[PDB]
RNA sequence: GUUU
């Protein structure tokens, strides 16, 4: 439940998403779910080569199981909040 | 009069078992124990890779083999 | 019975193979029901201990459970 | 996060193997299993099926065209 | 418990092996039981074998979330 | 409507399954469960789409299906 | 369950596994989890003869008759 | 039993 909480505070913030199959996509995080699925509004191209076969599409749904990376800015995130929250989380 | 798979594995305890992964690799050893998930304890396992097949290692003591990757069990090797 | 094993070998020197082939030799600090493993004084080798040493971690090593193919004592 | 806003609309689907589809999205469940109609191969522009059911394990991306 | 001995080095530099010859070095901000991670100030090394030869690529990022299912290993550099 | 409901009522129809290995299975659906495990009668399986074994009944695990082509008849049936 | 394995006891079945293995055997036993007990098991990889094998149901992909 |  912790990373769901993390991703909720990122709504309305531009993020880059790297999918396992080497697809990279810039977008505004509009929505997040329990599986960490993502909905990105105002889609844009970070890399020339990696970027897939889109165009008119400006809104996408990304399956959480297929993401490798979500690239953030250090100002989007309070580190100490993250740390104390991880410390709190129980893993058993 | 039904024959249950886990009863068959229960009977092969203290015998030699072949354990075949879903990959090429195989483990032959003495079946010490197993759980409900088919995690498995082997004693002095010979670890193989299969086709000329190279024998990876000779274990000594006890191995816990994750049942997550196990496709087949053969009783008495 | 597999749990009795998990607590029987804690503190002993083990080999932990992963899916990839990579093998880790260390002292078992801790284990969890998800097969997650903690080792200390660990080395990595590919397939066999007799092969070339690929790394020596002076620090503690956390190996993910989903990835472990066995844990074995020597 | 939900595929609700896409119902009955045309969509681009990128599969995990990098394959591409164009289709009308008609049904979906919580595991992302899709029900599709008038499916085509994006690259190929080749008509695949009038109706098709696609497992979620296969999906990587769905876009609203 | 191995997941608690990971809290031990929160805000400490970590080394992470991933599936596909990827490596990450970053300062540990957050994790869960899924092994999902957040790292700050991170550099990611990719070892590729193209044209039968080995090159290693790099990628720097100030903050990154890592889906935990590709994670294989966590230690310190 | 939901994919599963759709399947549950396509019972008795003809349909074509593509599996994760490439094998194609043409048959008439005889049963579905909540995990999309199927059983079909009057079966013909192919090694790939290029095409041929005829089988009386087949059981297919749902985790192994890439997609299922339905008969155009579906919506009204 | 949706498949009644009882009608297949003492018949020869074909079982395709995850990771591309084929196994034809005689069905001796089964469980609700689709774990099988095969006899005269032949694993097709071209030919390999195991005997009385236990197949894990979690990795089972397909099951037909023979 | 599909997103660890």
């Amino acid at each position: 439940m912790l990373f769901f909480s993390f991703f909720k505070t990122l709504v309305d913030q531009e993020v880059v998403v790297e999918l396992k199959n080497d697809i990279e996509i810039k977008g505004t995080l509009q929505s997040v779910d329990q599986f960490l699925n993502l909905k990105l509004d105002n889609i844009s191209s970070t890399d020339e080569k990696k970027y897939p076969h889109l165009g008119s599409v400006r809104n996408i749904f990304i399956r959480g199981s297929t993401v490798r990376y979500v690239y953030l800015n250090k100002n989007m995130v309070d580190t100490n909040l993250l740390q104390d929250a991880t410390r709190r989380e129980v893993m058993t | 009069p039904e024959i249950l798979p886990l009863e068959v594995i229960d009977k092969t305890i203290n015998q030699k078992v072949l354990i075949v992964l879903q990959s090429n690799r195989e483990f032959e050893g003495t079946l010490v124990g197993f759980d409900d998930f088919v995690n498995v304890i082997l004693e002095d396992a010979v670890e193989w890779l299969i086709d000329r097949n190279e024998k990876v290692m000779q274990h000594h003591g006890r191995m816990l083999l994750s049942g997550n990757n196990i496709a087949i069990l053969v009783p008495g090797g | 019975v597999t749990t009795e094993f998990l607590s029987d070998i804690i503190g002993k020197t083990v080999n932990v193979k992963l899916a990839s082939g990579l093998l880790y030799s260390g002292r078992l600090e801790s284990i969890d029901g998800f097969m997650n493993v903690a080792l200390s004084s660990a080395t990595e080798h590919y397939e066999s201990n007799n092969n070339k040493l690929l790394n020596k971690f002076n620090s503690d090593v956390f190996l993910r459970g989903t990835q472990v193919m066995y844990i074995s004592e020597q | 996060a939900t595929l609700k806003d896409y119902l009955n609309k045309r969509v681009v689907i990128i599969l995990v193997d990098g394959e591409s589809l164009i289709a009308s999205l008609n049904g979906f469940d919580k595991n992302t299993n899709l029900f599709l109609t008038n499916v085509f191969n994006r690259i190929s522009k080749e008509f695949i099926s009038k109706a098709q059911l696609l497992r979620g394990s296969e999906i990587a991306l769905v876009g609203l065209i | 418990t191995p997941l608690d001995l990971l809290k031990l080095n929160l805000d400490e530099r970590v080394y992470i092996k991933l599936r596909g010859a990827r490596t990450l070095v970053g300062t540990l901000q957050a994790f869960d039981s899924h092994s999902n991670i957040v790292l700050s100030d991170a550099v990611e090394t990719i070892y590729q074998l193209n044209n039968e030869e080995l090159s290693e690529s790099e990628r720097r990022s100030e903050m990154v979330f890592i889906r935990g299912d590709t994670v294989t290993l966590i230690s310190t550099p | 409507m939901l994919p599963l409901y759709l399947l549950t009522n396509a019972k008795g129809q003809q349909m074509q399954i593509e599996l994760k290995n490439g094998e194609i299975i043409q048959g008439i659906l005889t049963n579905v469960d909540n995990w999309m495990n199927l059983t079909l009668s009057n079966v013909t399986e192919y090694s790939e789409e290029s095409a041929a074994v005829k089988l009386n009944e087949i059981y297919i695990r749902g985790t192994f299906i890439k997609f299922i082509k339905l008969q155009d008849n579906i919506i009204d049936k | 369950a949706i498949l009644d394995l009882a009608k297949y006891k003492d018949s020869k079945i074909r079982v395709k596994l995850m990771g591309g293995k084929l196994v034809i055997g005689v069905l001796k036993g089964y469980d609700q989890l689709m774990n099988l007990v095969l006899d005269d098991t032949v694993e097709y990889m071209n030919a390999r003869k195991l005997g009385l094998t236990v197949i894990r149901g979690t990795i089972l992909v397909s099951l037909s008759s023979a």
